[PDB]
């Protein structure tokens, strides 16, 4: 089925300005729109797109409708301009999907086989990469239940090709770049290891208030399961795991033992080099 | 930036690990004809200080002549046993191009190829092609192609001194060769086309049916005289004809009448009773 | 760098050889893979010079 | 089953796009033909065509469009 | 279909001498005769002498996917002799070699088909050649397992499991650590011998690789975790 | 195999003890076979550690740096007289 | 991108040459925009482009695109640089080692020429940085081991 | 209605253009191959990402982009004329018998040709080389021509025809190279037969050189000579040359090797030509009365074609009268006297070995 979907900074954006076209009249709800994609393989890759405006009702909370003439005229005029683009489903604002995303999709798998709705996030807060991306497909249920569908979660990843790598390159403006090797990798290490602790952390705040409030299920089902892969491994020594510290040792020998061939080696070179043109420029000036 | 330099463009070399290869050592009638190419190959490329020690310089210059009897390609194919170098096969026409420029994408890309890929041996095939006295601008290209034969003229001589080559030429017509062609430093040394004789014949008669069925009833000293008498020859292939003849049967050694058809096939005639009264 | 790698692409170069000058200050000139042009001055290496 | 006019009209507009790009006969050529498909190393479909020109070059295309291999060898 | 039957004359040649591995695809050609037939007896018999030639052969990649491309089959598994080869190659363990010359000397009695003690018990030379290749190749089976899960093990224990002396051990030790299928370590004074284990850079591949191999599922965790979460709090 | 006792190794390459010791521990003088020996147990062991790599790089720079500072005497030894 | 205008054929009765407050308009003109471009400055003229914000779209937007060099989600990529993590990351610390012994076996080589040639021959040859940065790979050694007594421990 | 809709969806795939065609030269680096358009830029790009450089090779046929110029598909061999030189067919096969005289150019031609191709162990059970080729010549006698024609069909197996014609190629006249780019195939579809008419214009001599397309001949010669001179072996490929005369060829190509043996055609004997006219006088049906040896008596010195043409003409010249069926009256009259005048231009026609 689908795996990873690639989702350029143009598309995002795509819903992003909608969000200003119906934001500035407002109010309530959600920008939904039809999603354009581009299938050369397993891997989802996403182009263009195009907004449709929509209407909610919360009182029915069910009722959903689109206009099915924008999406066919309109399909028509994007596929004419560009051939490779068409529909792979559908996306909207969430930020969190109500129940009655589901039958959107069921409505347009008439036009694409596998439709993956894409939730995505206007206003950047938490926790990393924006969006998300879920997939159309029944997997039933280990309780043998009628089948129902819950939206399998599908990687989302941001990339571009050429000339939308050049739009942004250069709108950034914003911080060094990388720099390699220096700023990079360690605030990184605060970024992905902090961001690391506050997800879980509401995460598990979320597996203990699911239980407190919110039964049933909650709990069954993946529960017992999941929760006893947090305790496959604690993990700790003895033995091996000691082992592996003085063998990571000897491999820090290594790569420190060159550090300081080169410490001799720039050491050598510099320091030599220039003392010679500092004394030889002082003494023949001077 | 440049290339490294380089993978170059066309052929290039080897034909030897890749094939084909022929042995030499068959056809001894040559010896003489190897004498030149005896002292002007193997020392000439492995040593170039004996050069300084004896104080004359290397010539480029080799030629042969004469085709038929070939020998020539043949024995460019020889040396390739043992020198291991570049092997090229070119001809006059086989680079001729649509576009005038790519002389030197081959020939300056040659010279730049095997020199830096040296120790390396060019021999070009049949060098007569490009010699011809031609004027119209439709030439123009071949103009330029016989100033790229000067060009290369021009930037071959960059191979002075030592590292490398050998310049081993051949034609059956040595009428349009040009002055410059031959010049001094060019071809100093010029091998022709040594006739086969006694030996020659007694080789190429002992070469030949060493290999395929010989019988007691082969007596080839007769043969080293009545045919002797006009060719000559290709008596190679006259000496593979009688056993061409061999395929009418049916046959394992081949008889005395064929070798006599394959004399009274090839060649006539005499011719005449306008040359009785002389 | 990049302002003559900029400058150097819409338009390409080459080398010519001058064949004769003009008195209008224009100079006989041959674009040697192709037809001959005639061109101008060209104020820093005048008429003279050449 | 009254959509077969709806279609009949889609391939009228579009065959009129293939009356503005048919794509136009203009410049003269020639061809080479041969047919092939690509294994990897997904599995995929298809097949190719060579050209020829008034200028003298050559191109390697997927195959022909609009007119298909019924006829004819080069 | 005469070019089929000499499929059946040629048999005779490559099981004659040196080749148990070339009657691994032919025995497969052979038995297209049969699905033409229309026969009984030499069906049956076909189904057996192509289902107990799997011992003949040495062990191979290729011998893996072979017994795979037969198995499954609804004729094949009528035969409890199946059901113990079978047995013995998938999930491996321990099975007393007892028990399988129980089930493998009764096969002389067992029949009907008398084709496979024609082929494998119907020579003595051969017979006895088949005998000491189904013993070294049981050792074999045992050896693969217990090599993989070697770590250490003891000279006076493998001599009770494998049900031979401990200089016949060695010898079994010997001609498999020549065929380099298992790098062993083996010294029969202190008790102490050994199979495997890598034997790799192994401060790098090893202990780095394989730790940060196991931290992708580490940083995957919480990824898949409230993926499955919400999966089960949707539904109901 | 590694460790192995040197009576059943001789038995594998049918020879006496005597010469199997003095022509296996003569291999290890050819450092071709990696390993050793044990007499009094009669036990044979084979152990590894090949790469020096590192310490050739080191060696290679700092024994000529040495040279480097030679070098660097010349001129800057040069500007006190 | 670029920027054209038309200029106004009938103009040719008044002057071709505003406009005022000339900020935009004489920094707009450079570069000059080469030749056969600036050739359409007659007849045509550009006109300056500055990008409004918008600018919580346009940092959002910015993190878009620095997920390539910083990380994919921030978290995964190098999260990724923890499933890697000196693996097979050594491997091509052997061949950067291999750079160390191939470029500082001529690196050696340099200093004692610099003696003979009196001095240098501008030059350096960098041959200089270099594999600081893989000792700056060694900082992701150093710091994403020690996370492993962070993981291991509770 | 659907089938026209797929005939634009198929219209909707080749808006994309087509790539240009490419020969890879050699390699660089992964990213880095040299590559040459057939108009003479020589390229640097990058691959596609299914491929290995083991589907690619130096030297090899392929294509790039319109734009990134990446190496993206190939095929390794085609070319133009090839395949269209093989469509010339002949009648028979039976022509064999149709060609009257004779055996020993009949037979042997097939032991120089037949048994190279099924039995070379006989070549090797003496041996002998193979002769990789055979020559004939004339005109004394006629059937050069049809002898080869009957021949390909004949002697079946693999066969390529050379027309002599259009090689000069006009502009540019390297077309040598075709030769190669001909032998290609031929060291491709091996075994192959090739039959040539016609080497003797091709033939030059630059005995005393002069002007311009004498050179391009000249040069066009040599890699004939360098083909056959290889640095390889054609042994499987079957060289049939056969011209008006075989003397301007120069000694290059009169030596065995370029040509392997040496046949032609006399004057077809009056008792082969006895032969010659029942070959003639199968397909034509007239009353009973015949005596072969009467014209064979009184027409003499002929060849196969000039018998049978000016016998069908006499036929022809018979039927004049408008009846149906003619005795050899007429045409121990009409082929008589009719060749007579046909023996007036047969002046001239000995040339030199
Ligand atoms: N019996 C025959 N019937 C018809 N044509 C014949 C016969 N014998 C020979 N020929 C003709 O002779 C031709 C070859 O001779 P060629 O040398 O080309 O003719 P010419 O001698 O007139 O130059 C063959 O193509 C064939 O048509
Ligand atoms: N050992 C030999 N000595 C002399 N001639 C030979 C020998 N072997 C083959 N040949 C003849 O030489 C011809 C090829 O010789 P080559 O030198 O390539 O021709 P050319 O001299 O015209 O370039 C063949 O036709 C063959 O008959």
């Amino acid at each position: 089925a689908v795996q990873k979907v690639v989702v350029h900074p143009l598309v995002l954006l795509s819903v992003v300005d909608h969000f200003n076209r119906i934001g500035k009249v407002g109010n309530q709800k959600r920008v939904v729109g039809v999603l354009l994609g581009s299938w050369q393989k397993k891997v989802l890759d996403v182009s263009n797109s195009f907004a449709v405006p929509f209407d909610e009702d919360d009182k029915d909370d069910s009722v959903w409708f689109l206009d099915h003439d924008y999406l066919e005229n309109m399909y028509g005029m994007f596929k004419k301009v560009n051939a490779r683009e068409r529909i792979v489903g559908w996306y909207h604002t969430g930020p969190k999907l109500h129940k009655n995303d589901i039958a959107i999709n069921e409505l347009m798998k008439r036009y694409c086989p596998n439709s993956v709705l894409v939730i995505i996030d206007v206003k950047p807060k938490d926790l990393g990469l924006p969006t998300e991306a879920y997939i159309s497909v029944e997997e039933v249920h280990d309780d043998g239940t009628p089948t129902s569908k819950t939206f399998e979660h599908v990687t989302s990843e941001i990339g571009a090709e050429e000339a939308e790598e050049v739009g942004v390159e250069h709108l950034l403006r914003d911080i060094k770049d990388t720099t390699v090797g220096t700023l990079s990798q360690r605030i990184t290490n605060q970024v992905h290891g902090l961001k690391g602790l506050n997800s879980k952390l509401l995460d598990i705040r979320s597996y203990l208030e699911k239980v407190a409030t919110g039964k049933l299920p909650i709990n069954h089902q993946i529960i017992y399961q999941l929760q006893d892969v947090f305790n496959l491994l604690p993990d700790v020594s003895l033995q091996e795991f000691v082992k592996a510290f003085y063998l990571k040792t000897n491999d820090q020998m290594v790569v420190v033992y060159l550090a300081s061939l080169i410490r001799s080696v720039v050491a050598l070179h510099n320091l030599i080099n220039n003392k010679i043109a500092n004394r030889d420029a002082e003494k023949k000036e001077g | 930036d440049v290339l490294p330099p380089e993978a170059d463009s066309s052929i290039m070399m080897l034909t030897s690990d890749q094939k084909p290869d022929v042995m030499y050592a068959d056809i001894g009638g040559m010896d003489i004809q190897k004498q030149e190419v005896r002292e002007a190959v193997e020392l000439p490329l492995t040593h170039f200080e004996l050069y300084k020690q004896i104080g004359i310089d290397p010539p480029r210059g080799v030629l042969m002549y004469g085709p038929p009897g070939c020998g020539k390609t043949m024995l460019a194919k020889a040396v390739a046993h043992h020198t291991t170098a570049a092997f090229i096969r070119v001809v006059g026409s086989e680079f001729v191009q649509k576009y005038l420029g790519e002389g030197p994408r081959m020939v300056r890309d040659v010279f730049r190829l095997a020199k830096e890929n040296a120790p390396a041996i060019i021999f070009i095939d049949e060098i007569d092609a490009i010699a011809t006295k031609r004027f119209d601008a439709q030439t123009g290209a071949d103009r330029e192609v016989q100033r790229i034969l000067l060009e290369l003229l021009n930037q071959m001589d960059g191979f002075d001194q030592n590292v490398n080559v050998k310049v081993i030429m051949a034609t059956n017509r040595a009428d349009t060769l040009d002055p410059a062609l031959l010049r001094p430093g060019r071809l100093d040394r010029k091998i022709e086309f040594p006739l086969p004789d006694r030996r020659q014949k007694r080789l190429i008669f002992s070469t030949i049916t060493s290999k395929m069925n010989l019988s007691e009833e082969v007596d080839l000293e007769d043969y080293v005289a009545r045919p002797d008498k006009i060719s000559g020859a290709d008596i190679n292939s006259i000496c593979q004809e009688s056993g061409m003849l061999a395929v009418r049967e049916n046959r394992y050694i081949v008889l005395a009448k064929d070798f006599e058809k394959a004399y009274k096939t090839v060649i006539k005639k005499d011719e005449q009773e306008h040359e009785f009264y002389k | 760098l990049r302002e003559e790698l900029q400058l150097l692409q819409e338009q390409g170069s080459y080398v010519g050889e001058v064949v004769r000058a003009m008195d209008k200050k224009k100079v006989l000139v041959k674009v040697h893979p192709e037809g001959k042009f005639v061109v101008d001055v060209d104020k820093n290496i005048d008429i003279n010079d050449v | 089953t009254h959509e077969l006019q709806a279609m009949k009209d889609k391939i009228k507009e579009n065959s009129e796009k293939i009356k503005v790009n048919k794509t136009l006969p203009y410049l003269v050529s020639n061809v080479i033909e041969l047919l092939d498909v690509d294994p990897n190393d997904s599995q995929r479909k298809g097949k190719c065509a060579v050209i020829k020109t008034s200028t003298r070059q050559t191109y390697f295309l997927p195959v022909i469009g609009l007119v298909d291999a019924e006829k004819l060898k080069p | 279909k005469l070019k089929l039957k000499y499929y059946n004359l040629m048999i005779q040649l490559d099981q004659h001498e040196g080749s148990y591995l070339s009657i691994c695809k032919h025995y497969r050609a052979i038995y297209d005769t049969p699905c033409i037939q229309a026969e009984s007896e030499k069906w049956q018999q076909a189904l057996k002498s192509v289902v107990l030639y799997v011992i003949l052969a040495p062990f191979d990649n290729e011998q893996s996917d072979l017994v795979h491309r037969i198995s499954g089959d609804k004729k094949l598994e009528e035969i409890p002799k199946y059901k113990d080869l079978l047995k013995l190659f998938t999930t491996m363990e321990l099975m007393r070699w007892s028990t399988l010359v129980e089930d493998y000397g009764m096969e002389l009695r067992k029949g009907s088909l008398e084709s496979p003690a024609t082929d494998v018990f119907g020579s003595t030379e051969e017979g006895e050649k088949r005998w000491k290749d189904l013993k070294n190749r049981v050792v074999e089976h045992n050896i693969r397992i217990m090599a993989k899960y070697y770590t250490r093990i003891t000279m006076k224990r493998m001599a009770q499991l494998l049900d031979l002396s401990v200089d016949e051990s060695e010898a079994f030790l010997s001609n498999l650590v020549v065929n380099k299928t298992i790098f062993a370590k083996v010294d029969r004074l202190a008790g102490i011998i050994n199979f495997q284990r890598p034997k790799d850079p192994n401060n790098l591949l090893n202990d780095w690789s394989q730790k940060l191999n196991s931290l992708m599922s580490l940083v995957n965790k919480t990824t898949h975790l409230i993926a499955k979460e919400e999966m089960i709090h949707n539904l109901q | 195999f590694s460790r192995v006792q040197i009576e059943h190794i001789s038995s594998l390459i049918k020879l006496s003890k005597a010469d199997v010791e003095r022509k296996l521990s003569q291999m290890i003088l050819d450092k071709k076979f990696h390993g050793i020996l044990d007499q009094g147990e009669g036990v044979l062991i084979i152990f590894d550690e090949p790469p020096v790599d590192k310490t050739y790089e080191a060696a290679l720079e700092t024994i000529q740096n040495m040279s480097k500072v030679v070098d660097s005497l010349y001129n800057k030894a040069k500007k006190l007289t | 991108i670029d920027a054209f205008r038309l200029i106004n054929a009938n103009m040719m009765v008044l002057g071709h040459e505003p406009r005022q407050t000339t900020s935009n308009l004489g920094h707009l003109n450079k570069p000059s925009i080469q030749a056969l471009i600036h050739g359409l400055n007659r007849h045509y003229y550009s006109i300056t482009i500055n990008y409004r914000k918008n600018e919580l779209e346009q940092k959002m937007l910015l993190n878009l695109h620095k997920k390539s060099w910083m990380e994919g989600l921030t978290l995964q990529d190098y999260s990724e640089h923890c499933k890697h993590n000196e693996s097979v990351v050594k491997e091509m610390l052997e061949l950067a080692k291999n750079y160390n012994k191939a470029v500082e076996e001529e690196d050696k080589m340099t200093p004692e020429q610099l003696a003979i040639k009196n001095v240098g021959k501008q030059d350096p040859k960098r041959h200089l940085e270099e594999h600081v940065d893989v000792l700056m790979t060694s900082n992701i050694v150093q710091c994403l081991a020690a996370m492993l007594d962070t993981v291991v421990f509770k | 209605t659907k089938q026209y809709e797929k005939s634009e969806n198929d219209l909707k795939a080749l808006q994309s253009v087509g790539q240009i065609v490419g020969e890879v030269l050699k390699q660089l680096t992964e990213e880095k191959f040299i590559v040459k358009a057939t108009n003479g830029p020589r390229y640097v790009v990058g691959c596609r990402r299914q491929l290995d450089k083991s589907k690619l090779k130096p030297g090899t046929r392929v294509a790039l982009d319109m734009t990134t110029l990446t190496i993206m598909r190939y095929l390794p061999r085609e070319v133009d004329p090839l395949v269209y030189n093989m469509s010339h067919e002949d009648p028979g096969n039976v022509s064999y018998s149709e060609i009257g005289g004779l055996s020993e150019q009949i037979r042997e031609l097939r032991e120089v040709i037949e048994l190279p191709l099924t039995n070379p162990e006989l070549f090797q059970r003496v041996g002998i080389i193979p002769p990789k080729g055979c020559l004939l010549y004339g005109p004394p006698g006629t059937g050069k021509t049809l002898l080869a024609r009957a021949v390909a069909s004949q002697l079946d197996c693999n066969f390529l025809k050379v027309v002599s014609s259009s090689i000069v190629d006009k502009y540019i006249g390297e077309s040598a190279r075709l030769i190669r780019e001909m032998f290609n195939y031929a060291r491709d579809h091996q075994p192959c037969i090739i039959f040539m008419d016609e080497i003797d214009a091709i033939g030059g001599r630059r005995f005393s050189e002069g002007t311009s397309a004498d050179r391009e001949i000249q040069r066009t010669l040599m890699e004939l000579l360098n083909q056959m001179d290889g640095f390889d072996t054609l042994h499987r490929v079957k060289m049939i040359m056969a011209t008006n005369r075989p003397d301007t060829l120069d000694p290059a190509l009169l030596r065995p090797g370029r040509l392997d043996r040496k046949i032609h055609i006399d004057l077809p004997n009056e008792q082969a030509r006895l032969d010659i006219l029942k070959i003639h006088a199968g397909p034509i049906t007239k009353h009973g009365e015949i005596d072969y040896e009467a014209i064979v008596k009184l027409s003499d010195g002929f060849n196969g074609a000039d018998l049978r043409n000016v016998c069908t003409e006499a036929g022809m010249f018979a039927i004049r009268a408008d009846h149906d069926f003619v005795v050899q009256e007429d045409f121990m009259k009409a082929v008589r006297k009719v060749a007579d005048s046909k023996k007036l231009e047969s002046k001239l026609d000995y040339k030199p070995v």
